């Protein structure tokens, strides 16, 4: 089986850089180096993210889509930024404003054709392909407007291949760019009709559970980045791992949208130690699902403890009993009947690999599909009519070729998505 | 109000009378069929009416269509869902030549005489759009185009602009045209030569009533009639063609899926609320202002006494059943 | 006078290490010695390489060992039509070419695991082309049925209640080894919270020894295949028996092990020790085929059975006068060299019929219900060459199968 990632915009670009920064590791894959691996079972399936040409040299058989030289230029220019085969940046030297409308219509839709054309051959590259993981951000030109495109696209040649989206929503708090709303509202209108897995993360929510589940009083960038790419290596490369139980992608697609929309979920990692002290080792098994299942440590910024869930996905890497994952899940779904809705008799997909990441004893990814990520796409959506009201920087939108009805359906249908979610916490 | 259901047994051609199977379906009366096999469940099952084999094209149209015009004149939204299997009839209740007319030719000829008599109590005016959806793609069927842009009204409603309707009608001749290039038109997998089956698809008319003083400025009645070919489920292990065959069957199959949960929540919505998905299809959001409410509706479900058409007929009946029996 | 095996799904398959490892482990065959007698299924090629890459690995041909690289999924649909459709020609060859080869075979013992996708939705069919190409053998097939309430896949009864409708008019005599009252086996006679699934496969793995492995082999009481439907179906329902295995003590802690045929047997009745979340809460027997194996005496056995057939809260059916098939082997059990089981010197591997899986059947069809009465998951099998019909027409089927298991039993 096989995948093929996506780094649209300046964000899903720097994340990139860390998702494989980490699964390199996560393989023994030096720079341009090859398999040091210091097992032999990270190479029986690496297929699934590279390619054969040299013998030392598996290539990352990603996409690298943006507007703004200078970053590609940041990511290629430091550490493992020498893997990518320069076939892989579709760069698009015009001016990669901060506008949706700017890189899904003027900007973004000429460079879209010269982005398929490698989508293509390295989907075409071998074997059988899975899907492809799509990183990036609600909140900006290249992330939103190009990055929907290109799924909009990629869901027209290949509508069987799955289609995993890690979203960067638009931080509550305070909001890292102005029209924020507006790129992220046209962007969640795409994704609910295209991708059918989201995995949305929030720059704050990140900030909360790594300054305070990690002691880590400087959260860069790059860690709240780091800690992203915890998650979706413990989802996908993961699972293309043995286990006892093992999934991949489609058993987590199949067991977690009841309902066609795609659904959008919220990942969990299970050690969230800080470094030497909180080093207790208290991960028996009770202690991952203590940790993934609290409020705090979802990488989304709503709170399960505020809506039902339809379904999880405990994907735990690391030797345990089937008896101990398996009846904890059942305690974990009695204690909290309440919120974790009732027409599914377990919501929960336990999934269990063998290996554990590269220097832990035993982890376990969360894949939340709760009703509570209703209390998002209206903060996003509120926001959006608050200043689609006066029309604020709507002229840098449709001066780029847009539509007064474009925004109206992108709100309209994201804000629908609001009620159908609702329907089910109910 | 409630969406009315009915049922037609077809009958068995002579080929399949040399056979000579059992009946699987027995009509009792008007109102009742028997689903069988009789020496398992042998539950009754009542419809409203039943239309027989002997039912040429005279008696369908009249029955069904008669009662729809009377909410056509109100100006409430009608519609009409024909569904069948191949071989169920379904040309030949729907249309059949123009020697024997139809539900169409007949709905064209009383329809109007109707535009007629409601034209001269208030001035009318009508137009018809003959609109497709093959592989969740609405196609005019007049004109093969790209599927028109989908948006939404500013309080709701889904609407294409990419309405067309090409061309209205004078009369019954250029319609007529019109029918020899809809089943052209119609995108189907190279079937069998005897069956064909679209792709998913509908027709539409258009009222737009104004009174005769009245101009057309001033109130207006707008009422749309949905007429419905459904298109026909595939299955992977019948088909065994699949592929470009395989996709276009689950195409059709969630555009039937969002249909059936439109259907059964109207029932539960009779004690409902907005929880009825209107947006989970195309067809459902096309739909929207005309499952309606109290719209009229009526579902044409088509079958035959034939032997294929025994699990054919019996599902759908059994979904048809659902959407009188589903109550909370 | 064989029995061929088909591992599906890769439960199915990491059962089938395991049925298998005992095999060689007490006929003293050791990793590559002579060639096995069954193949292996499943549409994820990482399992099915698991008996490719690990133990026992040259044991088998490359040939009995089928996979489709292509996509599992735990849906039932995908894995009987759409995808597990492509690999069933292939597989049915195998089944068809090993069949073959033999000398004049009586079934094929297959191996699933009820709500998978490959396990559920492939053999679906796979059995279902076998009841027409051997029509005149033994269709036995051994499931794992949905653990009472530690199920995994969040579907698992869409694939449970479509794997017994589809096979049902297919199989001869379907076994059942409950997934989650084996744990307490394992919690409370044999003393472990930590039960890797390698060994509910041991168990399986031994109660199944029982079956094919030293019952076509000699004894003093010998019980064919075809004895077990004959002397265990009741009705043409492809009716499913529970395993129980009686010696399960632990091979550490306690130790009475001398535990005289009077003792093993009665220790099969009490419903803490039967791999099956069935508990005899009312269901009546209808026929048990104890199998024995070790040091036996027949009049241990026709007396230790005696005492059974007058504690009359054990309940057998009214139309059924005696149902109480005594099948006696000679070499006793054989254990694993250092798993956990307590090698005894004599077993009691009880199988039945019993009213008691009108339960079962009833907890898991409802489950199916709840979910169904919303679609949940049933545009995941809709466009997977699926319909409204093979759902709604295939509940109710089993519902005909909670009024079986109920006329047959509780009136007389
Ligand atoms: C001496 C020792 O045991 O050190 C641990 C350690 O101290 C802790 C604190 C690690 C440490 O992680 C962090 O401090 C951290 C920093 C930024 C963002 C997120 C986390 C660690 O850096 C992370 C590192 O993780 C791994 O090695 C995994 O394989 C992990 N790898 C990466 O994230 C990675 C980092 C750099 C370069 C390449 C990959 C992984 C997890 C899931 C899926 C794939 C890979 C581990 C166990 C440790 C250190 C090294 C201190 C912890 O994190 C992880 C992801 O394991 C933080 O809480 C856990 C508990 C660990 O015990
Ligand atoms: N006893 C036992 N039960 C198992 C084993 N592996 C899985 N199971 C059970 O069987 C079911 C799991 O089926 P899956 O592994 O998801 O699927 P599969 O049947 O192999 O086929 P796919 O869904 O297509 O992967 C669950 O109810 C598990 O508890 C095993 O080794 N032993
Ligand atoms: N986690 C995370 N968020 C980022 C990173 N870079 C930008 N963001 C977020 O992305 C949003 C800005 O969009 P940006 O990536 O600049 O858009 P683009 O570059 O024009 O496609 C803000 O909400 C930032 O917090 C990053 O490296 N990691
Ligand atoms: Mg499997
Ligand atoms: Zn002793």
């Amino acid at each position: 089986r096989e995948i093929v990632h996506i780094q649209a915009g300046q964000c899903g670009n720097q994340i990139g850089a860390k998702f494989w920064e980490v699964i390199s590791d996560e393989h023994g894959i030096d720079p341009t180096g090859s398999y040091h691996g210091d097992s032999d079972l990270q190479l029986e399936r690496i297929n699934v993210y590279y390619n054969e040409a040299a013998g030392n040299k598996y290539v990352p058989r990603a996409i690298l889509v943006d507007l703004e030289p200078g970053t590609m230029d940041s990511v290629r220019s430091g550490p493992f930024g020498q893997i990518f085969r320069p076939d892989n940046f579709v760069f698009g030297q015009s001016g990669a404003g901060n506008n949706w409308a700017k890189g899904h219509y003027t900007e973004g839709a000429e460079l879209v054709d010269s982005v398929l054309d490698v989508v293509r051959k390295e989907s075409e590259s071998c074997d059988c392909l899975q899907g492809f993981q799509l990183t990036h951000s609600l909140g900006g030109g290249t992330g939103s407007g190009m990055g929907t495109l290109l799924i909009s696209k990629i869901r027209e040649e290949y509508p069987d291949r799955i289609m995993n989206t890690f979203s960067v929503v638009p931080s509550p708090k305070v909001s890292d760019t102005v029209v924020e709303p507006y790129n992220a509202t046209l962007s969640v209108h795409q994704l609910v009709e295209n991708t059918d897995e989201t995995y949305c993360i929030d720059n704050e929510a990140l900030y909360d559970i790594c300054f305070r589940t990690l002691k880590l009083t400087t959260p860069t960038y790059g860690d709240l980045n780091h800690l992203v790419s915890a998650t979706m290596s413990g989802v996908t490369t993961c699972l293309r791992f043995p286990g006892q139980l093992n999934a991949d992608l489609r058993k987590l697609a199949v067991n977690m949208v009841p309902f066609p929309r795609l659904h959008f979920f919220m990942p969990g990692f299970a050690p969230l130690t800080s470094r030497g002290s909180q080093q207790y080792r208290a991960l028996t098994v009770p202690e991952l699902t203590q940790q993934m299942f609290d409020a705090k440590n979802m990488m989304a910024a709503c709170d399960p403890r505020h809506g039902r869930y339809l379904t999880v996905a405990a994907v735990f890497r690391g030797r345990m009993s089937m008896k101990e994952v398996d009846e904890q899940m059942l305690n974990v779904q009695n204690k909290n009947s309440s919120y974790f809705v009732e027409w599914i008799p377990n919501n929960v997909k336990t999934a269990v690999c063998d290996i554990p990441p590269r220097g832990l004893k035993m982890s376990a990814t969360f894949i939340g599909n709760s009703t509570a990520i209703q209390e998002l796409f209206k903060r996003i959506s509120e926001q959006f009519t608050a200043m689609f009201r006066r029309k604020a920087f709507l002229h840098w939108y449709t001066g780029e070729g847009m539509d007064e009805m474009e925004f109206t359906e992108a709100e309209s249908n994201m804000n629908d998505l609001v009620s159908e979610y609702q329907q089910y916490q109910d | 109000h409630h969406m009315k259901v009915v049922v037609r047994v077809r009958p068995e051609n002579t080929k399949e009378k040399a056979a000579g199977f059992h009946k699987v379906v027995h009509v009792v009366d008007k109102h009742i069929l028997v689903f069988d096999p009789k020496q398992n469940k042998d539950l009754k099952f009542v419809f409203d009416a039943v239309f027989d084999e002997t039912s040429t094209q005279s008696e369908v149209f009249e029955h069904t269509t008669k009662p729809i015009l009377r909410s056509f004149l109100n100006g409430y939204n009608c519609t009409v869902l024909a569904y069948g299997a191949t071989g169920a009839g379904k040309t030949h209740t729907m249309l059949g030549s123009a020697d024997e007319p139809g539900v169409m030719y007949l709905t064209m000829l009383h329809l109007y005489k109707c535009m007629d008599e409601i034209k001269e109590e208030k001035i009318c005016s009508t137009a018809v759009s003959y609109l497709e959806v093959y592989n969740e793609q609405i196609r005019d069927l007049l004109v093969n185009s790209g599927p028109l842009a989908v948006r939404e009204d500013t309080q709701k409603g889904v609407v294409v602009h990419g309405l067309t309707l090409h061309q209205p009608k004078s009369s019954e001749e250029i319609l007529h045209l019109l029918d020899n290039g809809n089943k052209n038109r119609t995108q189907h997998p190279t079937d069998m030569n005897a069956t064909s089956s679209r792709s998913h698809a509908v027709f539409q008319i258009y009222l737009r009533q104004q009174d005769k003083t009245a101009s057309i400025n001033q109130n207006v009645r707008i009422a749309k009639m949905s007429l419905i070919d459904l298109a026909g489920s595939e299955r992977a292990s019948t088909s065994g063609a699949k592929g470009t065959r395989f996709v276009e069957g689950t195409n059709i199959n969630r555009s039937l899926l969002a249909l059936g949960n439109v259907i059964n929540a109207l029932a539960d919505s009779k004690r409902k609320n907005q929880h009825i998905p209107y947006r989970n299809s195309k067809l459902t959001r096309l739909l929207k202002d005309s499952l309606g409410g109290n719209c009229q509706t009526i579902m044409i479900a088509a079958v035959s006494p034939s032997s294929v058409f025994y699990d054919d007929t019996y599902n759908t009946l059994k979904y048809a059943n659902r959407a009188k029996d589903i109550k909370s | 006078r064989e029995c061929i095996s088909i591992h599906v799904g890769q439960a199915g398959v990491q059962i089938g290490n395991a049925c298998w490892e005992l095999y060689c482990l007490e006929h003293g065959i050791q990793p590559d010695g002579h060639v096995p007698r069954a193949v292996f299924v499943d549409l994820e090629p990482t399992v099915i390489d698991e008996v490719r890459t690990g133990t026992y690995r040259q044991l088998f041909h490359p040939e009995q060992l089928i996979t489709g690289k292509e996509d599992a999924a735990n849906n039932y649909a995908r894995g009987h039509y759409t995808i597990g459709k492509e690999i069933i020609d292939l597989v049915l060859d195998r089944i068809r070419k090993l069949a073959d080869q033999c000398t004049g075979l009586q079934g094929f013992s297959v191996f699933h695991s009820f709500g998978g996708g490959t396990g559920s939705g492939f053999t679906s069919l796979l059995m279902e082309r076998l009841s027409v190409d051997y029509g005149k053998k033994s269709k036995l097939e051994f499931s794992i049925y949905p653990a009472p309430q530690v199920s995994t896949a969040v579907v698992e009864p869409y694939n449970s209640i479509l794997t017994t409708h589809t096979t049902l008019e297919h199989s001869d005599c379907a076994f059942m080894v409950d997934n989650e009252a084996i744990y307490d086996i394992c919690r409370r006679n044999l003393d472990i919270e930590r039960p890797t699934y390698t060994n509910l496969n041991r168990l399986i793995g031994q109660i199944v020894s029982s079956i094919t492995a030293s019952l076509r082999f000699d004894g003093a009481l010998n019980v064919d295949l075809t004895e077990f439907q004959t002397n265990l179906v009741p009705y043409p329902r492809g009716h499913f028996p529970l395993a129980t295995y009686a010696p399960v003590i632990s091979a550490e802690k306690a130790y009475h092990e001398q535990l005289s045929v009077a003792e093993i047997t009665n220790a099969c009745f009490e419903p803490a020790n039967q791999m099956v979340k069935c508990d005899p809460r009312h269901g009546k027997y209808m026929a048990c085929c104890l199998l024995y194996r070790g040091d036996v005496v027949p009049k241990d056995v026709n007396a230790a059975i005696a005492t059974i057939k007058t504690k009359r809260t054990i309940q057998f059916v009214d139309w059924c006068p005696t149902g109480f098939k005594v099948g006696i082997n000679y070499e006793p059990p054989t254990v694993v060299p250092g798993g956990d089981l307590a090698k005894v010197q004599r077993a009691v591997c009880m199988l039945s019929n019993t009213t008691a899986i009108a339960e079962a059947w009833a907890r898991l069809d409802h489950k199916f219900d709840l979910m169904y009465a919303k679609r949940a998951f049933v545009h995941w099998y809709v466009g997977e060459g699926m319909e409204e019909g093979e759902f709604s027409e295939a509940r109710e089927d089993m519902a005909a199968l909670e009024k079986d298991y109920e006329e047959v039993g509780v009136d007389s």
